């Protein structure tokens, strides 16, 4: 088996995705199915699917197009609100277990409320008091650290609690920020955010106490350009910090276009990854709406495969995955016809690399993911799931496993292919065809007639007997391999009632009646062996037939024709051992039909057969 | 490993300046194929040699050899290629108008025409046959008569010693001049040419070609056996054995 551990159990979470969707039950969450198995690992991985869960949990338009739903301002907004809700959140657990050693230890004694818990938090990160810090204390910590943790938590109730014990000390900071919290949004009124601004402007663009500079311009989302990296030194507190800056419809101003473009396009994978950690540059770009960037980025870390596979997919079940019209693309790119700021990811490729690895000895968990490409076509129509079949088919020659073994009995046991469609026709055709255009007909006949497809099953039987007609059939020959199997496919076609055309079908049963000829005729079983020729009416044994035996050789088959030296032969041989055991004269009468037959027809070896059958009769009188 | 053979004579084909060696490895590849009688293998490589090899190459005795070997293989493929044909038509003779007895006054019409066209087209199969049998014959005879030596036979004596060669010729001379015997034979009995089958027998004992040492001791008695058979039929019409009238 190729898959890992993790990888192996994604697998089986999305059969059941498969599943579902196959008995048509309902829908279940995707990336509930991915982070079942995400806490089998490291929390690297379990707070990843975290954030893929909080960034897409938000409320879409059913049944709309992908790239609609992340152009409307409307779904870009919640992007950004789902994101600081996941740093603030994520800021919170990290301040727990700054204040306590474990998250259960801090669960046992209680959650303390975030302010007492910021206050606890504040006690250790600064224990000594900086000279620099403004407007005094409260209980104990000055007022301003204790607003920005707050809000850096998310909790806003707590950081307003903070104000209101300082009434006096933060002047009109009070009802602007009273504002700030009632305000949606993040946002305040145009009169009131530009009276601050201009006030912070005015004397406080260079204040001695970091924490008042980042409320302020965290409130007024100016100053745009100073990353106030005084107190925003994680890159969580950067993105942050910025998302609570972002703006929508000159100077001082940022939009989520100008800082997701900014971020990658000037500060790219190197300067994110300069530390080998791959998943800071990740959070980046997720957490920035950036999501076909981080897929594909992810997506190349070899270790982490199996992860950006996922929530590739999970982008995909939701519509919010871009993908790239045209399957001559790169891996990411854009669109010529799109805006820049927005970037495309070949779904195809991507899952068609992933597959290939585990494609050659796990084909079962392959069409699992092959399935997503249900929807997909190529520039030929091909359904893109049915081809990765037929491709996956030829590859590992798994067809009892995959398409449904037909015994000999008439059974038809489904395969692995049969939950996903049951128009399985024209894939064992497909599958068929191929392996008939590489000459291997024994195998094209077993999957032509897996498919109840006479036509063909018959075509190719017909030339894998013709060879093998006048052989001798001995125990595990290929005559005897390949005669059973023939008549194992004739007992079922008749007990079926069914037929190929009558040209194809005819030749079919007649070499199987000529097989029995030569059969008999080398065990020396001759009065049996000439009965049935007799039947046959192909070698005409009384002179009035020849007219008419003559006429039929020109439209028989010439997998017949090839046969009619050895047949003439066996014939006149048979004649010629009765011979030496009135009789005499009849024959003496059929040894000249069979002469003046073959004298008349034009075939195989006509040379040496037409003298031999010549001496023979000879020899009789 | 038959294609393997053929086509290396494309390889030789494409440069003129090897025309020589061609022809003469193009020989000996059939010289392979005709001791197999592979007569559309032998041909195969027969056309991959242009039609105007012979022209242009032109002498060291094995050259002198090769032009002859390659035109006694030609004699012999046009040898087999007219017999088949011819052999084909002898199996395609009109057929009897089929008698339905007790006939109805439509019927007995319909059958005084197919009765008579029968007339003509049997008539037309003797036609087309005496053409057929004027044609196969003729190349019978250029090769066991072969001009200037005798089929498969150099003419050319001061080449340097090629064993595989030499017994090559010797060879096909004793599988294909019983073999190409025996059918004449049949061609003559055929179409009734009695006199002409007994005069195999000076043909062949000839001390001008010596055909008579190609053949096995069996094969003799057997070719002895097929002329007896032709005498037959003469006696049958009234002339002595040889086919000459009984004064």
């Amino acid at each position: 088996s190729s898959l890992d551990n993790i990888e192996m159990a994604y697998a089986r979470q999305i059969y059941i995705y498969n599943e579902k969707i196959v008995n048509g039950h309902l829908q279940p969450n995707l990336v509930d199915l991915c982070a079942s198995v995400a806490e089998l690992d490291d929390k690297s991985i379990s707070d990843m699917w975290t954030m893929v869960k909080q960034m897409t949990d938000v409320l879409l338009t059913p049944a709309t197009d992908a790239l609609k739903n992340r152009s409307s301002v409307e779904v870009r907004m919640e992007f950004v609100r789902q994101a600081l809700a996941y740093l603030e959140q994520s800021y919170k657990n990290y301040t727990l277990v700054t204040v306590f050693g474990n998250l259960h230890q801090a669960q046992l004694g209680g959650v303390p409320g975030t302010y007492q818990l910021v206050r606890s938090f504040l006690n250790i990160k600064l224990p000594a008091p900086l000279p620099g810090l403004q407007d005094g204390e409260v209980e104990g910590h000055p007022v301003w650290a204790l607003i920005y943790y707050c809000m850096r938590c998310g909790d806003l109730l707590a950081a307003s609690q903070v104000v209101n014990r300082a009434q006096h000390q933060l002047g009109e900071f009070k009802t602007w920020f009273q504002e700030y919290m009632n305000s949606k949004d993040r946002r305040l009124s145009p009169a009131t955010e530009n009276k601050l601004r201009l006030h912070y402007r005015r004397a406080l663009r260079n204040n001695t106490d970091p924490y008042k500079r980042a409320v302020y311009c965290i409130i007024g989302r100016c100053d745009v350009t100073d990353n106030q990296s005084e107190v925003a030194d994680k890159t969580e507190d950067y993105l942050w910090l910025k998302l609570n800056q972002v703006c929508f419809d000159p100077q001082d101003r940022l939009t989520l276009s100008q800082f997701q473009k900014q971020l990658l396009e000037d500060y790219g994978e190197s300067h994110f990854t300069v530390n080998q950690q791959p998943f800071l540059y990740f959070q980046v770009l997720f957490l920035t709406a950036q999501f076909e960037a981080a897929v594909a980025f992810l997506f190349r870390m070899e270790r982490l495969r199996c992860h950006a596979v996922h929530v590739a997919l999970v982008l995909f079940e939701l519509k919010l995955l871009l993908k790239s019209s045209g399957q001559s693309a790169q891996l990411l790119s854009h669109e010529p016809g799109d805006p820049p700021c927005l970037r495309r990811l070949n779904f195809v490729r991507l899952l068609m690399l992933y597959t290939r690895k585990f494609e050659s000895t796990d084909p079962r968990e392959a069409l699992q993911y092959f399935y997503f490409l249900r929807d997909e076509k190529d520039s030929q129509g091909e359904n893109m799931f049915l081809r990765c079949v037929s491709e996956l088919v030829i590859e590992s020659r798994e067809f009892d496993m995959i398409l449904g073994k037909l015994e000999n009995d008439g059974s038809r046991k489904p395969g692995v292919i049969d939950k996903f469609t049951s128009d399985t026709k024209p894939i064992i055709n497909k599958v068929a065809s191929v392996a008939e255009n590489k000459g291997l007909f024994e195998e094209a006949a077993k999957l032509y007639d897996l498919a109840k497809n006479a036509d063909k099953v018959l075509e190719l039987m017909n030339k894998l007997l013709s060879p093998v007609v006048p052989q001798i059939s001995a125990p595990q020959s290929n005559k005897e391999r390949l005669k059973n199997m023939a008549l194992s496919i004739a007992e079922r076609y008749r007990a079926q009632g069914i037929s190929a055309n009558k040209f194809v079908d005819s030749t079919f049963y007649l070499l199987l009646d000529l097989i029995t000829f030569f059969d008999e005729y080398h065990s020396g079983h001759i009065d049996r062996a000439f009965d049935i020729i007799e039947r046959l009416k192909l070698v005409p044994l009384n002179q009035e037939s020849v007219e008419e035996r003559v006429a039929a050789f020109r439209n028989f088959s010439d997998e017949i024709r090839h046969n009619l030296s050895e047949v003439l032969l066996a014939t006149m041989n048979i004649l010629f051992t009765q011979f030496k055991r009135d009789r005499d004269s009849q024959l003496r009468s059929q040894a000249r039909t069979l002469i003046t037959f073959a004298g008349m027809i034009p075939y195989r070896t006509s040379g040496d057969t037409n003298a031999r059958l010549v001496q023979m009769e000879v020899l009789m009188n | 490993e038959d294609r393997l053979k053929i086509d290396v004579i494309d390889w030789l084909v494409f440069d003129p300046a090897q025309r020589a060696e061609a022809l003469k490895q193009g020989n000996a590849i059939m010289r392979k194929f005709l001791a197999s009688k592979k007569h559309e293998a032998a041909k195969e490589v027969f056309v991959k040699i242009p039609q105007d090899s012979i022209a242009e190459i032109y002498l060291p005795a094995e050259d002198d050899n090769a032009i002859r070997e390659h035109l006694c293989i030609r004699a012999y493929l046009e040898a087999h290629e007219t017999f088949n044909e011819w052999f084909k038509h002898m199996n395609s003779v009109p057929q009897k108008p089929a008698l339905i007895p007790q006939p109805t006054f439509t019927e007995k019409v319909a059958h005084e025409h197919k009765e008579k066209k029968y007339e003509m087209d049997f008539g037309i199969w003797k036609g087309h046959l005496d053409a057929l049998t004027a044609d196969v014959k003729e190349k019978m005879y250029n090769v066991l008569l072969f001009v200037d030596g005798g089929w498969m036979v150099d003419v050319r004596e001061d080449a340097k010693e090629d064993h595989e060669r030499t017994h090559q010729m010797v060879l096909l001379r004793k599988l294909c001049l019983p073999m190409l015997c025996f059918l004449l034979h049949t061609i003559l009995h055929s179409t009734g040419q009695y006199q002409e089958c007994l005069q195999l027998a000076d043909m062949v004992s000839s001390e001008r070609h010596k055909l008579y040492l190609v053949f096995s001791k069996e094969e003799l008695r057997k070719l002895l056996q097929k002329l007896r058979e032709s005498s037959l039929m003469l006696l049958d019409q009234g002339l002595d054995p040889l086919g000459y009238e009984i004064q």
